[PDB]
RNA sequence: CAUUGGUGAGCAGCGAAGGAUUUGGUGGAUUACUAGCUAAUAGCAAUCUAUUUCAAAGAAUUCAAACUUGGGGGAAUGCCUUGUUGAAUAUUCUUCAAGUGUAACCUCCUCUCAAAUCAG
C-alpha cells in the first residue's frame, strides 16, 4: 500500500478516540437534535440527565427499556469511553447498544426516542463505533427528518453506500435509493442478519417489517430479467421467510 | 511565528528560524526560483565551480602584470569561458569577478536558451517539453533540462523531428 | 504522591510455569485497551530504504526517515499526516527540533532544517556528514555527529553555529544526548564513548566501554545508568555517577543494533532480528544484571521481561514513545509498534511537555521555551553547579 | 502518473508571510 | 458497493506438528 | 555471408570484480563490464567470453582444472561457463549480493560470500550433462554479522574461513564431523577484517584487517587452543587497505592500499619487499598464482589492469583502457590489424585474434576522431578535436 | 499471565465540553523536572532584563 | 531408446496433472507440491513461483503425494520416494507387487497403502532422524473389516492411531503394536473423499453421492451431515483461519463453501476447472489463512481468497465471496502445435486442442 | 551491442515494479551509503554528455556504438561499442571444443 | 461548388441468444525459478525458556585519524603552531607574544535577463 492510505487506515481505528481538543470539538459536537454550536457545550452529565429524562418515560411505555437503566443509563455510565475498554468488554457493549436499537427502532416516532438515542450516540459514539446496527435498526425512516439528522452524522460503512450522496442533504432519501440499497447481494446478507436477530428476541413490529417486505419484493422486481442473479437471490430471501414463519408474530 | 509582545520582543534579540546568515539569505533559492532547477545541489554545483573561476580568477591577479604567462593564460581563461557563454563580454577581464554567478552560468542553461528563442512561452513549458522528449540539440535528442549548452552549441537547439509540438508551431 | 493519578501498566508471570517473555504482540493485542492496542502501527512500506525512527518528546508526531528517499512526518494518532518528502539522496536520522512544524533530516552530505509541509527552510553549509542528529530542547541545540571527527552545535533558535569540536575519534558510531544532563556521548571504533560539551575542545570524560567498535548507546531518563553495547557481543550497563559498568552482559548470539531505555526503568536491546526489553535492568545489583536465561527459574538471575523476533528484517533503530507503552522499532520495511505494559510513565506533567496539545497552546508553550533557554555555556556535567 | 518537472519546492522570499519583510501587507 | 479486491498478505498461523505422536518401547 | 556471431571483446580491461589466474598461469581472468575477458600470457592471446551478464560483474571465479566459471552480478546472477567450451551451463540466481567465489582445491565443491551467509555448494560436473537443477547445497552457515567480505578455503578442501566486516574471521569445515577438529572464530582486531588466510602449513593462520593489523594465529598454550602470537603493522598512516591476497607456498603477502600504495611480505618474517605505488588510484583488487611470480592488479578508479612481478622487478602487461572514449575504429586492408582511437588521445592497433594493443600513440592532447587505412594497411592517419591530423 | 497496560481514557485530559479549560496533570518528579537551577537562573534573567 | 545427440531436461510447460498435491509449510509459509506424470513440482504459494523439480523422472507414474516440513513424499508404484528440495534421498520400494494407493505421516511413522487393501508402515530409525526409513510392519484391511482403502489420515492427538478409510467404513489402529483399536460401521454410501478437521476427533466424509459427513472417533459417531443435489465430491478442506469453514469440491469441476455455524451454503464456485479432465481434483485452505490453493486436471492450478468481511458490525454473516487471485496454467488438451518464438530461447509458443495459444 | 542493466539505454521496457510513487527506484542516489568515503564523495558536474569521466554524467552509461567498419577478408564486422570494440565474424568454429574430457 | 465540417436525420451495408465507450480494484509477467525463521554443520516452523550460561579466544599510529571548506577580504574574540613565563609532579596546566595563521567568528560578491511592458 501507500503511506498515506496506510495512515488513513489509521484514522478509520481511531476515528471517535479525540486527541487533540479540536478532535473533541468534532467528535462531541454531532448529536441528534443539537446544533453544533450549541452541541459543543455540553457536559456529559447534563446530556444523560436528559438521557434519563427520555429513558423514564420510554421504560414506562414499556418495561423492557428499564435494563438500560441498570446498564446503560446508570449513572455510573457516563465517564466510561469505549476506547478504553478491552474488545471483549466492547463486545458486550455492542450486544447492549444493538438490542437497544432493535427495541427503540419501534418507538422511534417519539420525542423520547430522539432525546434518548442522543446520549448514546453522544457517549457511546454509535454513528461510528456500531453505525450497521443503527442504520439497520433505524432504516424504515427514510421520510422521517429524525433519519435524514441522522444521515449527516453517520459515518457511512461501504455496505450503506447508496445514500453517500444524502448525508447532509436537504432533500429526504428517495424511495428507489432503499431498492438501490437493497439491490446489492451483501446488504442482503445484512438485512437477514438484522431480521433474524430480531425473531429470536421477538422485537418485530409492523411498520418497520412491511417497509422489509416492501424492499425485499421490490429487489424481485428489479431481477426480473437477470435470473442468474435472481438464483443467487432465492437463498437470501427464502431463508428470511422461513425463519419468519418460525416466529409466533401473525405480521411476520 | 506569533507576532510576538513588546516584552517578549527585546529578550529574544537575535533568533530567527527564517532567514539566517549561514543560510546567506535563502539567495541560492531566488536563483533556484528563477531559472527552475530540479535539485537544489546544482546551484551548489555551479557555485563550487563557480569560486573556482575566481580562485584562478583572484590569483592571476596577484601575478606581475606584464608577466607574459599572465596575459596569455587568463586569454585562454576568457576564451574559455566566452566559448560557454556564461559572460556577455571578453574584452574586460573584470567579468571574471564580477559577472561569473551562479545566475549567468545558470542562463546558459537549456529552458532558458530555449526560453529566449520563444519556442515556449514560460520557462518552466520548456522543462515540461525537455522532459516530454520534443527538443535536440543538433543530433541529439536530449532528456535532461539541466544541460549546459555553449555560446556555439545554441543554433543547435532544434525541436525533435515528427513530433506533436513542432507541428503546433 | 498521592495527586499522581494514573499508574503504570504491568506484566506479571501469575505461575514459575507460565512465563512472562513468551507473550507475542497478537496475543497482547487482545487485552489492550481499543485505542491503546490499536496504536500499535504497522507501517510496512517495503518500497524504500530501511526505516528510522524517532518519536517527539511527547509522542504527538512521528517522524520516520527510510534510507533512500522517505521523510515522513505523521500526527500519528490521528489520521494527519504532515510531511512526505521524497529525497533522492539517501538519509541517516531525523529529528523534530522545537515542535513538528520544525524538523531536521540527515542525509548523505547536508542535514536539512524542514517545515511541516515539507517544504525547505534551511541547508546547512556546514554539517557535511551527518550520521547522528540529536536534539535538546532545553539549548534549542542541534547536535549533529556525522562520520567526521567533528561534532557540530547549531543553535537554531538564532540558526547559527555554536560550536565545531573535532574528537580525534574518527567516525562516529553511536550518539546518544542525556536528557538529564546535555551532556553528549559518542561512541567510537576503539570502544570508547566521550561525553561532551559545546564548550570544552577535549571530551568531558573518555570511558573505555567496550572491545571492538560502539554499536549503540542510551541513557537513562534520570541520566544515571546509560545502556552501552559493543559490537563485541557485549552490553555494559555504565552507572554515569561515578562511572563505573554494573554488569556486563557477555555473548550476545549477535550484537544489538541499538539499545533504548523507557522512562520506568526498561531497556531494549536490538540485535536486529529480535528486540528485547529487561525490567528493571538497570539497578546496582547483578541480581539486576540483564540475563537472557535463568537456569532453575532463580529469582537471583535474571530473565528478559519482554520479547520479540523480527522474521524477514534486521531493524534500524528503536525508541519509546515517551509517555506511552510502546517502542518503535524500525525495520527494513517500515515501523512497528511493540506494545510494552510499563514502558512509558503513565502520569506525565504537562508543564514540562505536553502530550495533548492546542497549536494555541503549542504556539504558547514555544514562545515559553525560547525564552527559557539556555546560551550553550552551560551545558556543563552537573545542572546544579 | 506524476506530473513533469517535479522540482523541488522550498522557500518563497517573495511568498512566504512569515518572513517579517512580507509581514506588512 | 465499492467492491474492490484488497491487498492480501499472508499472515502467519499454527498448525498441529504430526510429528510428535508416537511413544516409543516400554 | 550473413550469419555473423560474437567473437571477442577488447579493453576496458577493469571496471568491476574479482580477478584470477588459472591453475596454471597462462590464463588470467578478468571481468569486463558485464562479461569474462581470458588473456594468456605465455602464449599472447585474448579472449571473451560468447555471453554478456546482466548486471555488473561483482565476483567471478574458474575451476581448480579450469573446466568450470562462475561469474555473479552485484545482484547474484550467477552463470555456470563450460571454461573449456565457452558455452553456459547454468544461469542460477543468488538472491543476495555476494563478494567472493572460491573453488575448492578438490574441486568437489564451490564456495560463496553472500551477506552474512556463506553458501557452500557442490560443484556440477562438466562430463555430466546439462540439468535442470545441477546446484546441490550442501552446507550453509550463517554465523557472521555483517556482510561477507572475503573468503578463501585452506589448500585441503576440509577447511574454509571466511571474513566479513563484521570483526570476525571464522573456520569451519566441509563435512560436520570435522566441525570438532576446528570450528573457531577470530576477532580482537580493529576494523574491517579484509582477508584472513591459511599458511601452507596448515597451522599458522594469517587474518588482516582494514587498519592495517595482521594477526599470526596459532593453535598453542598460554585445553589450549588459538593465540595470536604476533601482529603486523604495515603502519599505513591514513591510507587503509582495500584488497590482499596471501600466497602460502612462498609466504607473501600482496597488500592495497586507499592511496594506491602496495606492500609485499614475507610472512612468518614481515619483511617489506617493496613498495610499488601503483598510482594515485588505489588497488581494487590482488592476485597471484599457485607458482606465484606473477601479480595482478586492478584499478577501478582508472579502469586498469597491471601483471607485474614482485620478485623480479618486471611488468607483463599494463593496460589501461577508457570507458565511453571508443570514437574510431580501423580495419586494415590487412585483416590482421585494428585501430581504435579514443577521447583520451590513445589509438591502439590491435591482432583480431591476439586482442593485444600492439602500438599506441599517446600524442594527441585532444579526442582523436576519425581514422582510415591507405596504401596496403601501411599508413594510418587520426584526425582529431586536438586541431590536427 | 497478568497483561495491562497505561489507558489516557481520551477523556480525562481532554475535557467534555468546548468552553471547558484544558485538565493539567502534573508530576514533580525530579526525573521529569531536569532543570530546577539553570532555567530558573534563565527565568530570573529574563525578570531582571 | 536413448539419444546421444539430444537428452531431457524437463517437460516445459505444465503445473499439475490431477494427481491430489500436498501442502506444506516452512515457518510461516507455504509450499505446494503437485505431480506431473513422473515428476514432481514445488512452488512458493504467495507467488506461485517455482521452486523445485524432480531430480529424476521416476520409472512409473506418481501416484501419492504427502509433504512435510523439508521432505516431500512422493508415491510412484511400488516405491516411495522421501524427497529433500526434489532429490531422490531415500527409495522405500514396499514388499508386494501391489501398487500404492495412499499414504500419511505423523510421528515417527510413514503409513502408506497399497491397492491389496493392506498398509505399510515405515518407522524412523530414531525419533532423532528425520526421515522414515525402518521398515516396521504391513497391516491389512480384509474384506469383514472395509472396503478399498480410500485414504489414509491421521487426525491430531491420536497417540500412534492410524485413521484408514475405505469406501465402506472407517478404521482405527495402533501402529505401535499393529492392532485394530476401533472399527466404524458402514456408512452406507460409497465414501470417496476424507479430510481431517482443525476440530477434535472429527473426519470429514465426502461419498459417491452428494453428502459430507463429519464423524467423531470418540463418539464414534457421525455428528453432522451435509447434503448436495446430484454432484460427485473429490475434496475437502477447512479453513482454519479464524472462521470455521467448509470447502467441497466435485468432480464436475465445483467448488462449494460452507459455513457450518449459519448451517448455509456461502458461495458455490462454478467450473474452476474443467469437469472432463477430472472436475476439481484437489483444493486445500492454507491452514490459518484464508487462501485456498485449487487444482484441476485440467493443467491448471489457481488460488483463491475470501475478502475480509464487509460487515463491521456482523462480520460472520455478511461473506465477500471467493475472488481469484494467482494461477499457473498449462495446456489441458495436449498441444497440436508448437514453435520457437524469440531469437534468444526465451520464449515458445504453444497451441493445443484445447483452443488457446501459450 | 550488449544487454546490461547499468548500461542506460538497454532495455526495451522497464520494469514497473521499480517505477515508485515520486521516481525511479534506482535514480535515487544510493553512493551516499558507501562505507569507503572516497566512494561517497560526488564530483558529478550536472549536465555533462560524454565529457570526461563515468563518475561525472550523474547517470548510467548510455549503450552506444560509435565507430563501425568490415573486414576486407572474411566479411567480419568491428564496432568500438560504449563497453569496447566487439568483433562479429564469419570465422565459425572457432568455437574451441575438448573431445572426450576425462 | 469542395465541403474533404460535424450535428442531424436516415438508408444501403455489416451483423449468432446486444453493440460502443469510460474507469475503479486486484492478480500475472516486466532479469534466468534451489523453499521460511533462527543464535545456523544444527535446531525451529505448537517455542526457544527453568543448559544459553560457564569456557576459551578477544585492547598499536605509543593521541594516524575533515581525504569532504562557494570566492575575496579580514579574522577583533576563540583555536592552532612554535617563540616565550610560572606552578605541580620526564609531562599536563597558569601566563604571553609572533603567525599575507585559521572549514569558529565580521562584511562584499556568488540577484537586476536582446523575457515582457512602458512613456520618447
Amino acid at each position: 500500500s501507500s503511506l498515506s492510505d496506510q495512515l488513513a487506515q489509521v484514522a478509520s481505528n481511531n476515528a471517535t478516540v479525540a486527541l487533540d481538543r479540536k478532535r473533541r470539538q468534532k467528535l462531541h459536537s454531532a448529536s441528534l437534535i443539537y446544533n453544533s454550536k450549541t452541541a459543543a457545550t455540553q457536559d456529559y452529565d447534563f446530556i444523560f440527565e436528559n438521557a434519563s429524562k427520555a429513558l423514564e418515560e420510554l421504560s414506562q411505555i414499556e418495561p423492557k427499556f428499564a435494563i438500560f437503566s441498570r446498564t446503560l443509563f446508570s449513572e455510573s455510565s457516563i465517564s466510561l469511553d469505549r476506547n478504553v475498554q478491552t474488545k471483549e468488554e466492547i463486545k458486550d457493549l455492542d450486544n447492549a447498544i444493538n438490542a437497544y436499537l432493535l427495541l427503540a427502532s419501534s418507538k422511534w416516532y417519539l420525542a423520547p426516542t430522539l432525546h434518548a438515542t442522543e446520549w448514546l450516540v453522544r457517549r457511546f459514539q454509535i454513528h461510528v463505533k456500531n453505525t450497521e446496527m443503527l442504520l439497520l435498526s433505524t432504516l424504515n425512516y427514510y421520510q422521517t427528518p429524525v433519519f435524514k439528522r441522522i444521515l449527516s452524522i453517520i459515518k457511512l460503512p461501504p455496505l450503506f453506500n447508496c445514500l453517500s450522496n444524502f448525508v447532509r442533504s436537504e432533500k429526504p432519501p428517495t424511495a428507489l435509493t432503499m431498492i438501490k440499497l437493497f439491490n446489492d447481494m451483501d446488504f442482503l446478507k445484512l438485512y437477514t442478519s438484522y431480521l433474524d436477530q430480531c425473531i429470536k428476541h421477538n422485537a418485530t413490529y409492523t411498520n418497520q417489517l412491511l417497509f422489509t417486505t416492501c424492499c425485499f419484493i421490490n429487489v424481485v422486481a428489479f431481477n426480473s430479467n437477470n435470473d442468474e442473479k435472481l438464483n443467487q437471490l432465492v437463498p437470501i430471501l427464502l431463508e428470511i421467510s422461513a425463519k419468519l414463519l418460525a416466529s409466533k408474530s401473525k405480521d411476520c | 511565528v506569533r507576532k510576538l509582545k513588546h516584552h517578549e520582543q527585546k529578550l529574544l534579540k537575535k533568533v530567527d528560524f527564517l532567514e539566517w546568515k549561514q543560510d546567506q539569505g535563502h539567495r541560492d533559492t531566488q536563483v533556484m526560483r528563477t531559472y527552475h532547477i530540479q535539485n537544489r545541489e546544482d546551484y551548489h554545483k555551479y557555485n563550487r565551480i563557480c569560486g573556482d573561476i575566481r580562485r584562478l580568477a583572484n590569483k592571476l591577479s596577484l601575478l606581475p602584470p606584464t608577466d607574459p604567462f599572465r596575459r596569455k593564460h587568463e586569454q585562454l581563461l576568457l576564451d574559455k569561458l566566452y566559448a560557454m557563454g556564461v559572460l556577455t563580454t571578453k574584452s574586460k577581464i573584470s567579468d571574471l569577478e564580477n559577472k561569473v554567478t551562479v545566475s549567468a552560468i545558470c542562463r546558459r542553461r537549456l529552458p532558458v536558451i530555449m526560453h529566449r528563442l520563444k519556442m515556449a512561452e514560460t520557462i518552466q513549458d520548456a522543462v515540461k517539453f525537455i522532459e516530454q522528449g520534443h527538443v535536440r540539440v543538433g543530433p541529439n535528442l536530449i532528456n535532461d533540462p539541466a544541460y549546459l549548452v555553449t555560446r556555439n552549441m545554441e543554433d543547435y537547439v532544434t525541436w525533435v523531428d515528427n513530433s506533436k509540438i513542432k507541428k503546433t508551431l | 504522591d498521592y495527586l499522581l493519578p494514573e499508574s503504570n501498566g504491568y506484566l506479571e508471570p501469575e505461575n514459575e510455569l507460565e512465563k512472562t517473555f513468551k507473550v507475542q504482540q497478537s496475543e497482547i493485542k487482545s487485552s489492550v485497551d481499543v485505542s491503546t492496542a490499536n496504536k500499535a502501527l504497522d507501517l510496512s512500506l517495503k518500497e524504500f530504504g530501511p526505516y528510522h525512527i524517532k518519536y517527539a518528546k511527547n509522542g504527538t508526531h512521528l517522524l520516520i526517515t527510510g534510507r533512500k528517499g522517505h521523510v515522513a512526518s505523521m500526527d500519528w494518532r490521528k489520521g494527519q499526516l504532515r510531511a512526505e518528502l521524497f529525497l533522492n539522496e539517501t538519509c541517516h536520522s531525523a529529528t523534530y527540533l522545537q515542535n513538528e512544524q520544525y524538523f531536521a533530516v540527515a542525509q548523505k552530505k547536508y542535514t536539512f532544517i524542514y517545515d511541516h509541509e515539507g517544504t525547505e527552510l534551511h541547508r546547512l553549509k556546514q554539517h557535511i556528514e551527518a550520521r547522528h542528529l540529536d536534539f535538546l530542547p532545553y539549548h534549542y541545540l542541534l547536535v549533529t555527529a556525522g562520520e567526521t571527527g567533528w561534532l557540530k552545535y547549531h543553535d537554531v533558535s538564532t540558526g547559527q553555529l555554536v560550536s565545531e569540536l573535532r574528537t580525534k575519534a574518527g567516525p562516529t558510531m553511536a550518539m546518544a544526548q542525556n536528557p538529564w544532563n546535555a551532556v553528549m556521548h559518542l561512541g567510537h571504533s576503539n570502544g570508547t564513548v566521550s561525553l561532551w560539551s559545546p564548550s570544552m575542545p577535549e571530551p568531558l570524560v573518555k570511558l573505555l566501554s567496550a572491545r571492538g567498535p560502539v554499536n549503540s548507546i542510551a541513557i537513562d531518563r534520570s541520566g544515571y545508568y546509560m545502556a552501552t553495547t559493543g559490537a563485541d557481543r557485549s552490553m555494559k550497563i555504565w552507572d554515569i555517577r561515578n562511572f563505573k559498568q554494573l554488569h556486563s552482559v557477555e555473548s550476545l548470539p549477535t550484537p544489538g543494533t541499538n539499545v533504548s531505555i523507557s522512562d520506568t526503568g526498561l531497556l531494549a536491546l536490538s540485535r536486529g532480528p529480535h528486540v528485547t526489553l529487561w525490567k528493571d535492568a538497570l539497578k546496582l545489583s547483578g541480581d539486576s544484571k540483564p540475563c537472557f536465561g535463568s537456569m532453575g527459574g532463580n529469582p537471583h538471575r535474571n530473565t528478559p521481561y519482554m520479547s520479540h523476533l523480527f522474521a524477514g528484517n534486521k531493524v534500524e533503530n528503536l525508541g519509546f514513545v515517551p509517555f506511552e507503552d510502546l517502542l518503535g522499532v524500525g525495520h527494513q520495511t517500515g515501523i512497528t509498534n511493540l506494545i510494552v505494559p510499563g514502558a512509558g510513565e503513565a502520569n506525565y506533567d504537562a508543564l514540562e511537555l505536553n502530550p495533548f496539545e492546542t497549536k494555541k497552546q503549542r504556539q504558547e508553550q514555544e514562545v515559553r521555551t525560547l525564552l527559557n533557554k539556555l546560551p550553550a555555556d552551560t551545558i556543563t556535567l552537573d545542572p546544579n553547579s | 502518473t506524476r506530473k513533469f518537472g517535479l522540482v523541488k519546492r522550498t522557500l518563497n522570499t517573495k511568498k512566504d508571510q512569515r518572513l517579517k519583510k512580507n509581514q506588512e501587507n | 458497493v465499492v467492491r474492490e479486491a484488497k491487498k492480501v498478505e499472508m499472515t502467519e498461523a499454527r498448525a498441529y506438528n504430526a510429528d510428535a505422536d508416537t511413544a516409543k518401547a516400554a | 555471408k550473413s550469419d555473423f556471431k560474437f567473437s571477442n571483446l577488447l579493453g576496458t580491461v577493469y571496471r568491476q570484480g574479482n580477478i584470477t589466474f588459472s591453475d596454471d598461469g597462462k590464463q588470467l581472468l578478468s571481468p569486463v563490464g558485464n562479461r569474462v575477458s581470458v588473456f594468456d600470457l605465455i602464449n599472447n592471446k585474448s579472449f571473451t567470453f560468447e555471453y554478456e551478464h546482466r548486471k555488473n560483474i561483482a565476483a567471478i571465479d574458474l575451476n581448480k582444472q579450469g573446466t568450470l566459471l562462475i561469474s555473479i552480478d552485484e545482484d547474484g546472477r550467477a552463470i555456470l561457463v563450460n571454461f573449456k567450451a565457452r558455452n553456459v551451463l547454468h544461469h542460477f540466481n543468488f538472491k543476495e549480493k555476494c563478494s567472493a567465489v572460491k573453488f575448492s582445491p578438490d574441486g568437489r565443491l564451490f564456495a560463496l560470500a553472500s551477506g552474512r551467509f556463506l553458501q557452500i555448494w557442490k560443484t556440477p560436473d562438466v562430463n555430466k550433462d546439462r540439468q535442470f537443477a545441477p546446484f546441490v547445497r550442501h552446507r550453509v552457515h550463517a554465523g557472521h554479522f555483517q556482510d561477507i567480505t572475503s573468503l578463501t578455503w585452506s589448500q585441503d578442501s576440509r577447511f574454509i574461513l571466511t571474513t566479513s566486516k563484521d570483526l570476525s574471521a571464522k573456520i569451519w569445515s566441509v563435512d560436520s564431523e570435522e566441525k570438532n577438529l576446528a570450528a573457531t572464530t577470530f576477532n580482537g582486531h580493529r576494523d574491517y577484517v579484509m582477508g584472513a588466510f591459511f599458511s601452507h602449513d596448515q597451522e599458522k593462520i594469517y587474518t588482516v584487517s582494514k587498519d592495517g593489523a595482521v594477526f599470526v594465529w596459532e593453535f598453542t598454550k598460554r585445553k589450549y587452543s588459538w593465540r595470536i602470537t604476533k601482529k603486523h603493522f604495515f603502519y599505513a598512516n591514513q591510507a587503509k587497505v582495500k584488497c590482499v591476497t596471501f600466497h602460502p607456498a612462498t609466504r607473501l603477502l600482496a597488500v592495497g592500499f586507499t592511496s594506491g600504495e602496495f606492500r609485499l611480505y614475507d610472512l612468518p618474517d614481515f619483511t617489506l619487499i617493496q613498495q610499488l605505488s601503483m598510482g594515485q588510484n588505489p588497488v581494487n583488487t590482488v592476485s597471484v598464482n599457485q607458482t606465484g611470480e606473477w601479480l595482478a592488479f586492478g584499478s577501478s578508479k582508472l579502469g586498469q589492469l597491471l601483471v607485474y612481478e614482485w620478485q623480479s622487478e618486471s611488468y607483463i602487461l599494463k593496460q589501461q583502457g577508457h570507458f565511453d572514449s571508443t570514437n574510431s575504429l580501423a580495419y586494415s586492408p590487412d585483416g590482421s590489424r585494428v585501430v581504435t582511437a579514443s577521447e583520451d588521445g590513445k589509438i591502439k592497433v590491435w591482432d583480431i585474434t591476439s586482442g593485444f594493443c600492439l602500438a599506441t600513440f599517446e600524442e594527441h592532447t585532444s579526442s582523436v576522431t576519425a581514422v582510415q587505412f591507405a596504401k596496403r594497411g601501411q599508413v594510418m592517419f587520426s584526425s582529431s578535436l586536438d586541431g590536427t591530423v | 499471565m497478568k497483561i495491562k497496560t497505561i489507558k489516557r481514557s481520551a477523556d480525562d485530559y481532554v475535557p467534555v465540553k468546548s468552553t471547558q479549560e484544558s485538565q493539567m496533570p502534573r508530576n514533580l518528579n525530579p526525573e521529569l523536572h531536569p532543570f530546577e537551577r539553570a532555567r530558573e537562573y534563565t527565568k530570573a534573567l529574563n525578570a531582571t532584563k | 531408446k536413448n539419444s546421444k545427440i539430444f537428452s531431457p531436461f524437463r517437460i516445459i510447460g505444465n503445473v499439475s496433472n490431477g494427481v491430489p498435491f500436498a501442502t506444506g509449510t516452512l515457518g510461516s509459509t507455504f509450499y505446494i507440491v503437485t505431480c506431473v506424470g513422473k515428476t514432481f513440482q514445488i512452488y512458493d504459494a504467495n507467488t506461485l513461483h517455482l521452486l523445485f523439480v524432480s531430480e529424476k523422472e521416476t520409472p512409473s507414474s506418481i501416484v501419492a503425494l504427502s509433504a512435510h516440513f523439508h521432505y516431500v513424499y512422493a508415491a510412484y508404484e511400488n516405491k516411495v520416494g522421501i524427497y529433500k528440495r526434489g532429490i531422490e534421498e531415500h527409495l522405500l520400494e514396499l514388499e508386494t507387487d501391489a501398487n500404492v494407493e495412499h499414504l500419511c505421516i505423523f510421528g515417527d511413522y510413514l503409513c502408506a497403502s497399497t491397492d491389496d487393501n493392506s498398509i505399510f508402515i515405515y518407522k524412523k530409525s530414531d525419533p532423532q532422524d528425520k526421515y522414515p526409513s525402518e521398515f516396521y510392519t504391513k497391516l491389512t484391511v480384509t474384506e469383514i473389516q472395509g472396503g478399498e482403502i480410500v485414504s489414509l489420515q491421521h487426525l491430531a492427538t491420536y497417540l500412534n492411531k492410524l485413521t484408514v478409510v475405505t469406501k465402506s467404513n472407517v478404521l482405527l489402529f495402533n501402529v505401535r503394536t499393529g492392532k485394530l483399536v476401533f472399527t466404524s460401521n458402514e456408512f452406507p454410501d460409497q465414501i470417496t473423499t476424507a479430510e481431517p478437521a482443525p476440530v477434535l476427533d472429527i473426519i470429514a466424509l465426502g461419498t459417491v453421492t452428494g453428502e459430507v459427513i463429519m464423524f467423531n472417533m470418540r463418539k464414534g459417531k457421525r455428528i453432522r451431515t451435509i447434503k448436495i443435489p446430484q454432484s460427485r465430491i473429490s475434496s475437502l478442506s477447512f479453513r482454519t483461519d479464524g472462521s470455521s469453514h467448509l470447502s467441497v469440491g466435485t468432480s464436475s469441476g465445483d467448488l462449494i463453501f460452507y459455513d457450518l455455524d449459519r448451517r448455509s451454503r456461502i458461495h458455490v464456485l462454478k467450473n474452476i476447472h474443467r469437469e472432463s479432465y477430472g472436475g476439481v481434483t484437489q483444493a486445500t485452505f492454507l491452514n490459518g489463512q484464508p487462501i485456498i490453493v485449487t487444482s484441476g486436471g485440467d493443467n491448471s492450478l489457481k488460488e483463491y481468497v475470501f475478502d475480509p468481511s464487509l460487515s463491521q458490525g456482523s462480520g460472520d454473516v455478511v461473506v465477500q465471496p471467493p475472488r481469484y487471485l494467482r494461477s499457473r496454467g498449462g495446456h489441458s488438451q495436449p498441444p497440436s502445435y508448437i514453435a520457437f518464438a524469440d531469437s534468444q530461447s526465451h520464449f515458445m509458443l504453444s497451441a493445443s486442442k484445447d483452443r488457446s495459444l501459450w | 551491442v550488449s544487454r546490461n542493466m547499468a548500461l542506460n539505454g538497454t532495455l526495451e521496457f522497464l520494469n514497473s515494479k521499480k517505477m515508485t510513487e515520486a521516481g525511479s527506484l534506482d535514480l535515487i542516489d544510493d553512493a551516499g551509503e558507501n562505507s569507503d568515503l572516497e566512494d561517497r564523495i560526488d564530483n558529478s558536474l550536472p549536465g555533462s554528455q560524454r565529457g570526461g569521466d563515468l563518475s561525472t554524467r550523474k547517470m548510467r552509461p548510455e549503450v552506444r556504438v560509435t565507430s563501425v567498419q568490415f573486414s576486407p577478408t572474411a566479411n567480419a564486422f568491428a564496432a568500438a561499442s560504449t563497453e569496447g570494440l566487439l568483433i562479429y565474424s564469419t570465422n565459425d568454429t572457432i568455437l574451441f571444443d575438448p573431445f572426450d574430457l576425462d
